[PDB]
């Protein structure tokens, strides 16, 4: 039951971590352990895809 | 094995870097390696 | 029936996918996955990571390619390699009918 | 006649116990049979490609025998998933080029897999260009962050 | 990916800090049940988690 | 029927292993897919 419930979301999420232009998967190094820093920053988002690469299901 | 490695501690995976080496120019520069411990051929 | 011979070989991956069942017990030593960090700071990787989709795509990719580096060992140059969507001859898909 | 009595009793008991089960199972199998029939064209190619990629993914884990060999390059991350619009959906359908199937085997002649967009509640299609992170600066004390959360980077 | 604490990790509904195991111990332990991010369906953090 | 017999025999000898797969793969799938959820990537803790 839990497999059929929570696997399609896992498949979708892992298909959303694959950047076609750079290949592979993307992960960011969180720093736990206070639990974490009060402040955070997201400087820029580089081009994961290109207009000529997008295909629609 | 994999379940315990993945998400027990929090919303994050658990990665362990036994040997970190830098690639730059096309030479390969080795910074750290672990001879013995949790990462030995097996 | 067509895919029956490859079914047993496929089973090694088709469930886990990025993990392969054969070598899990040694790579993952319990809590933490072992991994080798090969930081890439080559000009080709710097081009693909940041300067893709901009006007400075070939600013340093061609700078490195003009050197002794060969395109075979470089990460593919997305500007020209025809992926299965835009490739000549129509989209490149295989349909089992 | 005696054998008919015995066989009739046995078969009647068996069919009484296991006839409604078979009827309702064959009734409930219609949508799943149609679903499996719809995505037949993506069956042989998927199994073949996973069979081909199994040794390649196994070599990464087993080549050293103690770790996993990865090529790491720093990159920019997309904007975080927003609360109401990015919540998960299970409405995915279809396949490449609008019909179920697989892409032709990815060689280095055609390296980047064409990203496939489907009903999921999340996508990375609009990341065609370099842009600053919309929640560029964030604070986790009073929840005050600069920039506007968006689904349109 | 560059950037520090863009979404912070959630430790709510997961194993406590004092229950973490030292990286030296390669011994395997039974995997716990019912562990996921238990934030009150809010903020961009872990939007697509189990609770949704 | 005979090749189904041998396949079903090797499957029935492994019925407990199928049950183990279903049991243990249902008690961490929600936890392991949690990392992917926060953004379009996955969180990782680097102890080194």
């Amino acid at each position: 039951e839990t497999g059929l419930h929570a696997y399609p979301n896992l498949a979708a999420n892992v298909l959303n971590i694959n950047s076609p232009n750079q290949g592979g998967i993307i992960g960011l190094p969180v720093l736990p352990g206070f639990n974490y820093l009060p402040f955070g920053m997201n400087l820029a988002s580089t081009a994961m895809t290109l207009p000529k690469q997008i295909a629609y299901s | 094995i994999i379940g315990r490695a993945g998400g027990i501690y929090g919303d994050f995976f658990n990665f362990y870097a036994c040997d970190l080496t830098l690639k730059l120019n096309v030479r390969t520069v080795r910074i750290t390696t672990q001879p013995s411990g949790r990462c030995t051929p097996k | 029936g067509r895919a029956a011979p490859y079914l047993v070989g496929a089973l090694k991956l088709i469930l886990t996918v990025p993990f392969n069942i054969d070598n899990i017990p040694k790579a993952i030593r319990g809590d933490y996955i072992n991994v080798s960090l090969k930081l890439d700071l080559t000009l080709s990787s710097v081009d693909n990571a940041f300067l893709s989709g901009t006007g400075v795509s070939g600013m340093l990719r061609a700078l490195e390619q003009a050197w002794g580096r060969d395109p075979a060992t470089m990460i593919p140059d997305v500007r020209f390699t025809p992926n299965p969507h835009d490739a000549p001859g129509g989209p490149l898909v295989e349909r089992g009918e | 006649l005696v054998a008919a009595v015995g066989f009739g009793n046995t078969g009647g008991d068996i069919f009484e116990r296991g006839g409604p089960y078979l009827v309702r199972g064959a009734q409930d199998l219609l949508p799943t049979s149609a679903l499996l029939d719809e995505y037949s064209p993506a069956l042989f190619c998927t199994i073949r490609n996973y069979h081909d990629a199994a040794p390649k993914l196994a070599g990464a884990l087993g080549g050293n025998g103690y770790s996993l060999l990865t090529n790491s390059l720093v990159v920019g991350v997309g904007n975080p998933y927003v609360y109401p619009d990015n919540l998960p959906r299970v409405n995915a359908k279809g396949g490449p080029e609008g019909r179920p199937g697989c892409w032709q085997p990815i060689t280095r002649d055609l390296w980047p897999f064409p990203y496939l967009v489907m009903d999921t509640g999340a996508s990375i299609a609009p990341y065609n260009h370099f842009e600053l992170g919309q929640p560029m600066f964030a604070e986790y004390v009073w929840g005050r962050q600069v920039g506007e959360n968006t689904i349109n980077p | 990916g560059l950037g520090i604490n863009a979404p912070p990790p959630c430790l709510t509904g997961f194993l406590p800090a004092s229950q973490w195991r030292s990286p030296a111990d390669t011994r395997t332990e039974p995997l716990p049940s019912g562990l996921y991010c238990k934030i009150p369906k809010d903020a961009p953090n872990a939007v697509r988690g189990a609770r949704n | 029927l005979e090749q189904l017999r041998t396949v079903s025999d090797v499957l029935n000898e492994r019925k407990q292993d199928l049950a183990d797969i279903l049991t243990v793969a249902g008690k961490f799938i929600t936890s392991l897919a949690e990392a992917l959820a926060s953004g379009p990537y996955f969180k990782v803790m680097l102890v080194n």
